[PDB]
């Protein structure tokens, strides 16, 4: 239940304008602006009957046009559709909604009409998430990240928790702009973590809190030290041992083989690190997950310790 | 129509993992015992893993995901990329439920041949079988005889080597009187595997605690 003024309202019109490239893998690059995907991708959401109830900008992006640099890094720009999704064609039928929208976007295209959506997959479309269970109900599709970062889309139907900490809860609500096109009108933003001032406190004091850890994927460790890195603190010393605690354990639960926890930590240390800084991040990782350990959990920390500092050995090698 | 009305879905749990490679698949019943099939083609004379459906042990959670040719075919299954789809057992859509299906009867068949309570008599080596309900009973006597029980299969595989197959108790009843008392042994060892099964189960179900199965119980002689 808060509104957005002017301040970030700017960086709304800066970041939905921002040209984009998307590079090909034999096919040439993209130059898109999101307002152009947000629009063409509505548009034939609508013409194949399925409500486009919110759109909503999330993820980085939300998080720097709330605050001009809080030190997280543009890297993801999350578009969120609430849409319905009851039966399989539509999730099948999503996936077309995208790829023609893709197609108009060259001189000579549909010149090349006679390019199958599989084959324009190869190049314009890097990862494919589509979840489908009791709970939770949502397809993502992400575009290449080459020379730019990775545009996702995400539409929902039912998701149960949607934010990582505090800092990355926000989400703006586009229907605003979007129905636009100081000359600018009532932009609602939000958060996933409840009270929004108590959020946007954390996120613009560069704080760590989430009063939900209940609910965390086994990874959430990672992102913790993410944040350690680029110097957040916690809020309550009363509980951030016992936090530390409970997130390793659930990390050795969603993890509990060597090269499962070796391969996240490489993807993680690829995604997210551009530029040896990867050394600082797995010292940040050697200490939480050496302290924060109950003494019982023995040799099963052990391998992850000696795992993490053979990757820090391998990094400073190189 | 359903899934649900074809085949309940698979119990992972207790079990010891194992790998079958057959012609089309290869299931795994992985270490965290998590059941997993890798579909395969023949390419090049290489074998490439094509796509790879990953269920939890509780049969409820589908995790389908595909390469970008493919995976070379390993020895433990390829991991995760980007390109996955998560389904519970009921939203699995149809393309899918014959491969679960591999995977359901690989681990109907591995609970068949997996002891839960090991039981020795003065006569016999009694073995309850994991897959419960009706759960397979053998009967390996010292003597060297053989009685196994199914759902309603019972072989019964003599010192010499004849070994018939009783079915009603028509069958059961006109046994000579040598075999008759075999049948009462194993039939008497049955009732209290079964027993013992209910009874610790539910003091497991109490405790909730490090898994209370299986059991052994006895020394051979």
């Amino acid at each position: 239940f808060s509104v957005l003024n002017w301040d970030q309202v700017s960086r709304l019109h800066e970041v939905l304008t921002e040209v984009v490239p998307i590079h090909g893998r034999n096919f040439p690059t993209l130059e898109i602006t999101l307002k152009d995907i947000v629009q063409t991708v509505r548009s034939r959401l609508e013409e194949a009957g399925i409500k486009v109830h919110d759109v909503r900008l999330n993820g980085s992006a939300a998080g720097h046009v709330l605050v001009k640099d809080n030190g997280l890094g543009c890297k993801d720009l999350d578009l969120i559709f609430h849409v319905a999704l009851p039966t399989e064609a539509e999730f099948q039928l999503v996936r077309d909604v995208v790829l023609c929208s893709l197609l108009n976007f060259l001189p000579e295209g549909v010149n090349k009409l006679k390019i199958s959506p599989v084959t324009l997959k190869e190049a314009y479309v890097q990862k494919l998430v589509k979840v489908c269970t009791d709970t939770d109900r949502w397809s993502l599709i992400s575009l290449s990240n080459k020379n730019g970062k990775n545009v996702q889309l995400k539409f929902v139907d039912s998701i149960r928790r949607q934010f990582e900490f505090s800092v990355d809860s926000f989400q703006i609500i586009l229907d605003s702009l979007l129905d636009f096109y100081h000359d600018h009108p009532t932009v609602i933003g939000e958060s996933m973590y409840g009270d929004f001032e108590e959020a946007f406190d954390h996120l613009q004091n560069r704080l760590i809190a989430t009063k939900n850890p209940e609910e965390i994927r086994g990874g959430g460790l990672l992102k913790y030290s993410n944040l350690l890195v680029r110097d957040f603190r916690p809020t309550d010393q009363e509980e951030i041992k016992t936090l530390e605690r409970y997130m390793c354990s659930r990390f050795f639960i969603d993890f509990p083989d060597i090269l499962e926890q070796q391969r996240k930590l490489e993807t993680y240390l690829q995604n997210h690190f551009a530029e040896r800084s990867k050394y600082d991040y797995l010292m940040i990782l050697r200490r939480v997950v050496n302290e924060s350990t109950v003494c019982l959990m023995g040799h099963e920390r052990r391998q992850t310790l000696n795992l993490i500092s053979l990757l820090a050995l391998r990094v400073l090698a190189e | 129509r359903t899934l649900r009305s074809i085949t309940s879905p698979l119990v992972a749990h207790r079990l010891k993992p194992i790998r079958q490679k057959t012609k089309k698949a290869v299931v795994s019943i992985l270490d965290s015992e998590e059941v997993c099939v890798e579909l395969v083609k023949e390419y090049a004379s290489q074998e490439y893993v094509k796509e790879v459906l990953q269920i939890s042990s509780d049969g409820n959670t589908i995790t389908i995901y595909y390469p970008n040719r493919g995976f070379p075919l390993a020895d433990r299954p390829p991991s995760p990329t980007d390109n996955i789809s998560r389904y519970s057992f009921d939203n699995l859509p149809e393309k899918y439920w014959r491969k679960y299906q591999y995977a359901s009867r690989f681990v109907q068949l591995v609970r068949s041949k997996s002891p839960k309570i090991t039981y020795f008599t003065r006569y016999a080596k009694c073995i309850l079988m994991e897959n419960s309900p009706g759960a397979d009973f053998e009967v390996w006597f010292y003597d060297g005889v053989k009685i196994h029980k199914t759902e309603d299969f019972i072989q019964v595989i003599e010192k010499t080597g004849k070994s018939y197959t009783l079915k009603s108790e028509s069958e059961v009843n006109s046994l000579k009187e040598e075999i008759k008392m075999y049948m009462d042994h194993a039939n008497e060892g049955h009732r209290i595997c079964l027993a013992l099964e209910s009874i610790i189960s539910e003091e497991e179900r109490k405790t909730r605690s490090a898994p209370f199965f299986p059991i052994i119980i006895g020394r051979k002689p």
